[PDB]
RNA sequence: AAAUUAUUAUAUUACAGGCGUUACAUUGUUGUCUUUAGUUCGUGCUGCAAAGUUUUAGAUUAAGUUCAUAAACGAACAAAACUCCAUAUAUAUAAUUUUAAUUAUAUAUAAUUUUAUAUUAUUUAUUAAUAUAAAGAAAGGAAUUAAGACAAUCAUAAUG
């Protein structure tokens, strides 16, 4: 019956109250299910790891007071628990790990998956200084156009040439392909480059396991490098 | 700090006293190893069961 | 001169706003 | 959704009856409305928009850009109060603030009983109503830097409830002198101690104690005898509540040292009747006392 | 009910005007310039006290760069964050002859990237420097505090 005031928290009186009893509930979970295995598929690299940030962690764990080595802990804690196996895991540590994933959830993506358009051909710009290009590759023998003008016309570089054919040079792929390729603005080296780029890009659809290999060759990274007005 | 913090504030504390520790910093020495885990956790498992048994006697006279 | 006996004034004048 | 008139009738005043009618034979029922996410038309909250808000809407008769009146229809004559007073409660007070209607009230006992109280939990009305507080020392004390000469005042002040219990105080303040007092009246209460006291008036025999520089020799006096000490020892044995006491300072004279000196000497150089005899197992009676007794 | 008042012109006199004066004194202005994790304040603590607040002459980065730590803790302060631009993407708008839709410009999202592994160091651990593999379009800028000490006539604004 009789009432009294007590602090909320068994860590009250430490430096952060908020952080060490989070710790300690996820400490709990990690002892409890010490046994349970981890998964196998953390050496396949599973790309799931949505932890909230130290900022927003802030707001639950002290604030000010937080300090980026206790944020970095309660991630080795939430990472241990979260890469239990999935079929060994229970209600208990999801439930627990729930509180700690990006909200961004709560809404979609913005991506469909790209595919060939009523006639078989992939779309794809690409951009490179001021210039801009819009190519169609479609599966043929090899064939070339820019702007409705043969490649050796258009480009007159040999240089130029051979940047638009790395990217099928790379998928070894040069004389599975027509391209049709449409560019404007800037010069013989940004449209090339541009083109490039756009080739790149519009043959991950045909076969996306080969989008690792283009990545590598660095041919679907946009070059942001442009003229820049002194300062 | 705390020891002096708790006699600014009388609060009356409990410590572990090693040969090194001074005794009458604190109202109720246990003289003891305080560098050993088995011995801390030994003297304190012990005052923890007693606060367990007062707080479990204070519920039961709540009951009855 | 001035710091050692203006003080005499005003922490004699802080007891007279004491009163006030 | 399409309502009947006999339905809108009931909710909406008869000017807007028309335009409702009107919209509802222009805009098919099967209508898909979208939402816009570049312009915001509407505001973030519901409203049938038929009232006019005496401050969230432009006040009838006003000039301004979208005012509808002729130049020389508008209905605002007088100027001199604001023509929008804000809505609702007509403030906008944040959550926890406290409107400075009174200023100059306050009591410094008061605000020094409040934040003791939230601070170590000493009771309010013991410090407001049961403790007098005496200034001892208040001078300026002054640090040489670089900048310049910076100067601080100083305060050391006593507090007692007449009736045992005293404390010592000291503050300091390089804004003013008042700020000082209020630390030291502060940090007076934090010290509070009880002091023996032979018979509520005096202390138990004579008292040699040196403090630093400080010789304290202190004597027990007779009943009415009064304070004859030095007047530090005074107003420490005023609040105190030492009535009878006689005594000489030696060597320093130092003000403060001496009310540090007397505080330690009426608490570690006394020794009560009751705690010599339990040491010593013996009875001690007061002479004086017993010739009075039944 | 001819006197009044309005405008205009002329005249009258205080003046107006002055690229006259920094050997005309001050204020602005902007400049350069250091300072920009340091002050002040609150509380706590040490010293009788003036004062001090202690680890620390910390680690680390090109660099407050980033992170630790102490009888100190916190607030304000300002950096930083944030913010905008660029870039990538999404939605909306255009009856695709104002055509560049390969575009225009509103809104939103994204990174101050992330993960595994080996090597070398370490304060050796839940680590940095490295390389390797994987995911990714992701690679660049902008503005930003208050003081202190000093410069310019500003034909770039004032006041006497
Ligand atoms: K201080
Ligand atoms: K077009
Ligand atoms: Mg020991
Ligand atoms: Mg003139
Ligand atoms: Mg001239
Ligand atoms: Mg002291
Ligand atoms: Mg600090």
């Amino acid at each position: 019956l009789p009432r009294r005031i007590v602090p909320k928290l068994a860590t009250f009186y430490s430096a952060n109250p908020n952080h060490e009893d989070r710790i300690n509930r996820l400490e709990r979970l990690l002892r409890k299910y010490i046994k349970l295995p981890s998964q196998n598929n953390n050496e396949a690299q599973q790309t799931k790891a949505p932890w909230i940030s130290f900022d927003e962690y802030a707001l639950i764990g002290g604030g000010t007071k937080l300090k980026p080595t206790q944020y970095t802990q309660l991630l080795y804690m939430l990472n241990k628990l979260h890469n239990i196996d999935p079929q060994l895991t229970n209600d208990e540590i999801t439930s627990e790990l729930s509180q700690y994933y990006k909200k961004s959830s709560m809404l979609s993506n913005n991506i469909k998956i790209k595919t060939l358009d009523e006639f078989g051909r992939s779309i794809a710009v690409g951009k490179r200084k001021s210039s801009t290009a819009k190519v169609f590759v479609v599966r043929g023998t090899g064939e070339i156009l820019v702007n409705g003008r043969q490649l050796n016309d258009y480009f007159l570089k040999m240089k130029d040439r051979e940047s638009i054919m790395y990217p099928l040079q790379v998928i070894e792929s040069v004389g599975k392909y027509n391209i049709f390729a449409t560019t404007s603005g800037g010069g013989p080296t940004g449209q090339a480059e541009s083109i490039m780029h756009a080739i790149a890009k519009a043959l991950v659809v045909f076969n996306p396991l080969l989008k690792s290999r283009l990545h590598k060759a660095g041919v679907l990274t946009r070059d942001y490098r442009h003229v820049e007005r002194k300062k | 700090n705390a020891l002096l913090e708790a006699i600014k504030s009388r609060v009356p504390t409990i410590a572990i006293i090693d040969t090194d520790s001074e005794p009458s910093l604190v109202t109720y020495p246990i003289p003891g190893n305080d560098d050993s885990l088995r011995s801390v956790n030994f003297l304190l498992g012990v005052l923890a069961r007693a606060g367990q048994r007062g707080l479990q006697n204070r519920l039961a006279r709540n009951n009855e | 001169q001035k710091a050692r006996k203006a003080m005499e004034s005003y922490n004699e004048l802080e007891d007279s706003l004491q009163f006030d | 959704q399409h309502y009947d008139e006999s339905l809108l009738s009931r909710y909406y005043p008869e000017s807007l009856l028309k335009s409702i009618k009107l919209a509802q034979q222009t805009i098919p029922e099967d209508t898909k409305f979208r939402v816009s996410r570049n312009v915001e038309f509407a505001p973030p909250y519901l409203d049938d928009f038929t009232k006019i808000h005496p401050f969230w809407d432009y006040k009838p008769g006003m000039p301004h850009l979208h005012a509808q009146e002729e130049n020389n229809n508008f209905s605002i004559f007088r100027w001199d109060q604001v023509q929008q007073p804000l809505p609702g409660e007509g403030n906008i007070l944040p959550p926890g603030v406290s409107l400075p209607n009174d200023g100059g009230r306050k009591s410094k006992s008061a605000d020094v009983a409040a934040g003791l109280h939230k601070q170590t939990g000493v009771d309010p009305d013991y410090i407001t109503r049961k403790l007098t507080m005496k200034p001892l020392v208040m001078k300026r004390v002054s640090n040489q830097t670089g900048k310049g000469k910076i100067a601080s005042f100083y305060a050391l002040v006593v507090v007692g409830d007449k009736n045992g219990m005293v404390g010592l105080g000291e503050g300091k303040s390089r804004e003013e002198m008042s700020k000082a007092i209020f630390k030291a009246h502060w940090d007076a209460v934090r010290n509070l101690k009880e002091i023996p006291r032979y018979e509520n008036r005096t202390i138990y025999g004579d008292i040699d104690f040196r403090y630093h520089g400080v010789k304290l020799h202190l004597r027990s006096a007779k009943p009415g005898f009064g304070l004859r000490v030095n007047h530090v020892i005074f107003e420490i044995c005023e609040c105190a509540g030492i009535k009878d006491l006689s005594g000489k300072v030696y060597k320093s004279r130092n003000d403060m040292n001496i009310a540090k000196g007397t505080i330690e000497a009426f608490t570690k150089a006394q020794k009560t009747l009751d705690e010599v005899a339990l040491g010593r197992g013996k009875k001690l009676v007061d002479v004086r006392k017993v010739y009075y007794s039944s």
